[PDB]
């Protein structure tokens, strides 16, 4: 028997031996969440303990096997996932240290408080309290407090620690034959041997770079308008040619710009897309948010949630007496066990975000018959894409309408339209140049190409360059600004962010053309459209199991992320952008910031 | 005596399944007939009676149901119980999750997933040596031994398809 | 004073003098083919004979300017149009007699009635009577005497003035330099002295042939799924290897198998694209038809339709008291005074008939910007493919479902587009062969090469080699079945039909580019696109001022007529009937008839 | 005294148009403010009262009333009626198809065609004389000579821009 047959009964023991193990270790942590016990955190480590140890166990043993001596993509693929070497190829004491680090950090982050100057017996948090303040503070000066705060505490701490991050983390990645480490995330994407559905590391730069410059002429008016308006909520203080001040964009970082919704409104006259309120005068309760997302999904061809999901989810909060944490997640567990945990509020938000979740389960139950090592989507930016893509169709005004929701008198006149529309790109268009610029930087900074010295300057300067956002109060090397936003602290890849964000629109744009959709892309409503459910299962039941390139042909028709549909999808508010900017700067002078001098 | 089959406190694992000689008796066979009790009831033979035997007791995963019939890729096929490419009667299956499985893990279920060769029809493998891919007497821990048995691990909040199932062939000569 | 002076003076007088007799020509022409009264005929062949002597009295004098002197390009075409010696270089009885041959083959043709076998008093004119039978009867016998009824009566009263007008027509020619009256009419395509723009007359039948082996492929698949199809209809009247039967294609010859949709439809149950029941449901007049097309041109860019169009024009039959020729046509009477005569049916051909007829009209009004003798398509051909082009966006169910013939949720699938395609090929392709083997026989005869005593011998033989159609009875050489077409019997080159369908595509793959469309080539609309409207208007405006040759490459960037859009129009049809066909024969023996039996 | 000028039962071909003289009087002008009956009311001078004059009348067809004005380029403007490029006042045009066209044809109207030089502003040809583009005095039917006067024919069936127009210009001093 050959190296390729000693290999896949080495996989098949591995397979089952890890799917009991993981579902142990999934079983305990949900209980966990679902039921915080000090019994329930002593299991969740005791099961996370076993199935983490035999990983790296398997994973060791997994590398006397060399994997191109195999003319097999299936178990070639299966073998190489299994070769996460990890922080055990550093040595003991840089392994020990490195997780000491990775755990402060995110301690930090998790823990960090700033006190009130002008009454410092009210101590806030990032959530819910400096959080609250970025998104609803109208005073400059209290915004910028909250803002500096954060940076200068918990940012000076970190900036020490994620110094030695960097250097710890690089030698990990060249010890696996990487460039850096930004070269070891960049690996996601990756493909070898399949021929033109091959892709390199560095081939993502390019596709994000050549596509990202699609994107600046309909950001720059996005910004314009908005400064314009801004100017109104804070007159004297903003610049009609300058960057926007940074703690002025609706969260603690404007990573999205959603909040500025309220003074940047396009038609204040017109009222709701909100369907808050025409919920509950049905005395609807979460069976029907679900069976509704359910319907939803079984409308396109796909199939009912499991028994197993109605018995065993948690849909509502038990509030005190049995607490559990309250952030909406789909788990799949294994064993054909699915399940989400939400405290399901009555909004219309949280019926949009049932239909997010489900998408997840819908594609989890899609690729269960894959190798286990094989479940999972194509690549980082699929999972939540297709999560975005449900919410998409569920919001439409068409589709509240069918469901006996949306009053069906109300028209879609051209405001109410872009009055949404704006809410759309203040968050999906708003955070594209700050999500790529962070992985920029990060990228940068793990080649070597931005010394220690020059890292919070070459920061600001590309925030300036490439955002057109500035800060409100200057920074030398004391700070780490970037390591206070929790990706950057807790060790996270952050440019699934926009990779999936132009998925999202490709999928849509596809999907709405499979289902023979006449009006704007943004209108769209794939409900009740069984071939479009057809056009997306091909890719759904895939999992990782083949190259995102064909996965996403599969649904697409194209080999490659395109930003296209992205801009088709915002051509409607594009226009009257370039019209409500007709006498107004559009671009930012790198130059001028608030604090000036 | 045929309760004395499906009703047995406890049921055998698929690789040491078990044999039952049922001669010189009258059935109606109307105590299985009708009943939703029954997931799976797929005859291979015919569906009527004539008052006249061969009982196969087994328990295996939901997802495995399939593979206790004629043809069959395999696994549980391939190495723990093979059905005949004709020659054929009925096959009974049934959800036990109360029963065979529990909230904690449930793991006296075996069955085997290595073996030189599959099986032959009614063929049935008990031993338990350990296991190299070209032969070779084997001592683990060592690297490409392993031992052929595995366990089954059924728990209550497992979806259908991993629920255990108590499985009675009937066959007929 | 010089020469190229002498003559602007000449042909500014000729112009002011021309225009005053041919509008007074027309405005007769006109009055008699809507009001056929016995003052009115007098009064057309008055002023139409005024007209002809002048340009005669004129064309004399334009001789004494030597062109191949003159420098300016403008007045040179002028001057060389209004040299034209026309017929009446023949003798004096070999003028008259022409003539009246030419007028009784007219009036053989325009008052034919067959009379029932069965009823002595019910007859039949070819149109409405015969026409309605060869449209719409299922009954074989019914057809077959319809279609031999009407060559027995007229086409054998033609064929001794038909011999005898061949004579005539062939003498003219050679006494104007041309090989024989074939030669004189390839002629209109003819391009001398312009450097890679030229174009000879023995080119175009080389062209046309060259050009026509490429559509053999489409035509003859066309050709086996129609026969299947009418085998269905017509149990056991045809061989699944033998020709068509020529009375069973849908109308009198076999012109057009639009008539054969109803019975060769890919798949009928879906949402009909013949909008015809749709109109009538909806109560369309012939007001409706017109004003809608009108609208059709403005929403390219171009002008309405004229106060004088809308209250001259004669859009509906007055009846009987007051009888009219219904022929659908395009007046430019002059002074720009522009009409359409029509006897407009609430039916779908009517409604792309509207569309093609004004596509003249624009055309017309777009070169009366031209000096008098360059009023004109650039070549005969022009005219033609400019009214199809209208009528290609036209028919679009994307068009249909604009103007509300087709429900606004009619969802577009691969079963429509063959259905729509389908009916596109039963009128665009199926008419190829037809055309190119009618004329062929025509060019033939002109040449000598085919013997009176063979004359329906060749037809015939022809129809089965080219056509892959059989005459159901036989026919000795009494018989005369060209001249059973208008175009034959009244005297008209016919390959403008066929130049016409090529260039017409050529024409639409680049006003498509215009108007920046995205899929195949059968789904453009032109419609709303100013800068689609733009391109045809550039050359349009041009009139008979330019070579087609370079008119065309201005258009669409080529010196030729080119076939390769066309085919690209009909591939997804032309795939999907190969595997239609799989079960049957496709081709077919000439060697069957209905008769040898 | 205008309703005697527009309003005047006839009006005269272009080469052959006639003044009138305007001299101590008053008009309100109101009479030519309150109308959408003209097609064309051009002033290059403004339109304003001081209640103070020659009127030109003449027909020319649709298209040919663009070259009633300062500039312009040729036939109407070059052999038959020049206005002056600075000096002026008002330019009135009114469609007449119901009034000097007929459905049968009215050749009555004429304008000179051709001309030995184009005229300076507000000069009249009223010559009747054969024309020669080489000196040459001239007798039909002679080629290369040509009597210079040109018929319109108005019928009522022609498009806008065939049909005649009335005009009147008024002159100030
Ligand atoms: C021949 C081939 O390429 N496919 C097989 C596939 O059928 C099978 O699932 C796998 C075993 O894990 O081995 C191979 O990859
Ligand atoms: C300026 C010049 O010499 N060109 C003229 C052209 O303008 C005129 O329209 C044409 C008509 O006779 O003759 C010449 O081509
Ligand atoms: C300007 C133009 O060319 N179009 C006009 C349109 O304005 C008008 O409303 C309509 C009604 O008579 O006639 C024409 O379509
Ligand atoms: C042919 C076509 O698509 N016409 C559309 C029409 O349906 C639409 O209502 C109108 C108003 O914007 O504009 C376009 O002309
Ligand atoms: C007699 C003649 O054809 N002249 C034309 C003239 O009408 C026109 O204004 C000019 C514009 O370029 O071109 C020619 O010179
Ligand atoms: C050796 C192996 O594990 N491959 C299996 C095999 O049982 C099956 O017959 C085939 C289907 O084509 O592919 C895989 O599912
Ligand atoms: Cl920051
Ligand atoms: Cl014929
Ligand atoms: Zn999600
Ligand atoms: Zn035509």
């Amino acid at each position: 028997s050959t190296t390729e047959e000693l290999a896949k009964t080495f996989l098949e023991t591995f397979n089952y031996e890890a799917q009991e193990l993981s579902y142990q270790s999934s079983v305990a942590s949900w209980n966990y969440n679902t039921n915080i016990t000090e019994e329930n955190v002593q299991n969740m480590n005791n099961a996370g303990d076993k199935w983490s140890a035999f990983l790296k166990e398997q994973s060791t043993l997994a590398q006397m096997y060399p994997l191109q001596e195999i003319q097999n993509l299936t178990v070639k693929l299966q073998l190489q996932a299994l070769q996460q070497n990890g922080s055990s190829v550093l040595s003991e004491d840089k392994s020990k240290r490195l997780n000491t680090i990775l755990n402060t950090m995110s301690t930090i982050y998790s823990t960090g408080k700033v006190c009130n100057p002008d009454n410092p017996q009210e101590c806030l948090l990032l959530e819910p309290g400096l959080n609250e303040i970025m998104a609803n503070s109208l005073d400059y000066n209290e915004r910028l407090w909250a803002w500096e705060s954060w940076r200068s505490e918990v940012g000076k701490q970190l900036r020490p620690l994620y110094e030695e991050y960097v250097v710890l983390k690089n030698e990990m990645a060249r010890a696996n034959h990487y460039e850096d480490y930004g070269d070891y995330w960049r690996g996601d994407y990756e493909v070898n041997g399949v021929d033109g559905y091959d892709y390199s590391r560095g081939q993502l730069i390019e596709d994000v770079e050549h596509t990202f410059e699609e994107i600046k002429p309909l950001y720059e008016h996005l910004h314009a308008y908005v400064r314009a308006k801004l100017m109104n909520a804070y007159p004297s203080y903003i610049s009609p040619i300058g960057c926007l001040p940074a703690h002025l964009l609706g969260d603690m970082w404007g990573r999205f710009w959603t909040n500025l919704y309220s003074l940047t409104v396009p038609f204040g006259q017109k009222p709701n897309i909100d369907v808050t309120d025409a919920m509950v005068d049905q005395a609807w309760d979460a069976q029907r948010i679900f069976k509704e997302a359910e319907k939803f999904f079984v409308s396109v061809g796909l199939p009912n949630m499991t028994q197993g999901f109605w018995e065993n989810s948690m849909l509502t909060d038990p509030g005190n007496v049995q607490k559990a944490v309250c952030h909406p997640t789909a788990w799949d567990l294994g064993k054909g066990d699915f399940r989400i945990l939400m405290c399901t509020k009555v909004t219309m938000d949280d019926f949009l975000t049932a239909h997010h979740e489900m998408g997840h389960i819908q594609y989890d139950m899609a690729y269960a018959a894959q190798p286990f090592l094989l479940r999972n989507g194509a690549n980082e930016g699929f999972h939540e894409a297709v999560g975005e893509i449900m919410s998409l169709s569920a919001a439409t005004p068409k589709h509240l309408k069918s469901i006996g929701l949306l009053s069906p008198d109300f028209q879609e006149d051209n405001e109410t339209e872009i009055n949404f529309l704006l809410k759309q790109a203040l968050t999906i268009v708003g955070t594209l140049p700050f999500t790529y610029m962070l992985e920029k930087w990060r990228w940068m900074v793990f080649k070597g190409e931005i010394p220690k010295d020059q890292w919070m300057k070459k920061w600001w300067e590309m925030k300036r360059e490439i955002v057109g956002v500035v800060e409100p109060v200057p920074h030398d090397e004391t700070y780490c600004d970037p390591a206070s936003l929790f990706h950057v602290s807790n060790d996270y890849s952050f440019i699934r962010y926009y990779t999936r964000t132009l998925y999202q629109f490709q999928f849509q744009e596809a999907l709405c053309q499979a289902a023979k959709h006449e009006g704007p892309l943004h209108k769209c409503d794939i409900s009740n459209s069984t071939e479009a459910g057809q056009k997306l299962f091909n890719m759904l039941r895939l999992g990782k199991s083949e190259p995102w390139t064909l996965a996403l042909e599969n649904v697409v028709g194209a080999k490659n992320m395109n930003v296209r549909p992205l801009l088709n999808y915002f051509e409607p508010l594009f226009t009257w952008l370039k019209d409500q900017n007709k006498n107004s700067f559009v671009g930012w002078s790198t130059d001028w910031s608030p604090y000036a001098d | 005596p045929f309760g004395e089959v499906f009703n047995a406190t406890k049921f055998p694992s698929v690789y040491a399944w078990e044999r039952k000689k049922i001669s010189n008796c009258v059935a109606d066979y109307s105590v299985l007939y009708n009943s939703t009790f029954f997931s799976t009831f797929k005859c291979y033979g015919v569906s009527a009676t004539k008052l006249n035997v061969y009982a196969d007791s087994f328990v295996v995963k939901g997802d495995d149901v399939r593979q206790i019939a004629p043809g069959q890729t395999g696994v549980i096929a391939d190495y723990n119980y093979k059905l005949p490419d004709d020659f054929m009667g009925c096959v009974l299956a049934w959800n036990t999750r109360n029963i065979d499985a529990t909230s904690t893990g449930n793991y006296n279920y075996k069955y085997r997933y290595l073996r030189h060769g599959k099986l032959r029809p009614f063929e049935r493998d008990i031993s338990n040596v350990p296991f190299s891919p070209d032969g070779k007497p084997c001592t683990p821990p060592a690297l490409n031994c392993y031992w052929p048995l595995n366990d089954y691990g059924f728990y209550t909040t497992t979806g259908i398809g991993y629920q255990p199932y108590r499985v009675v062939v009937l066959s007929f000569e």
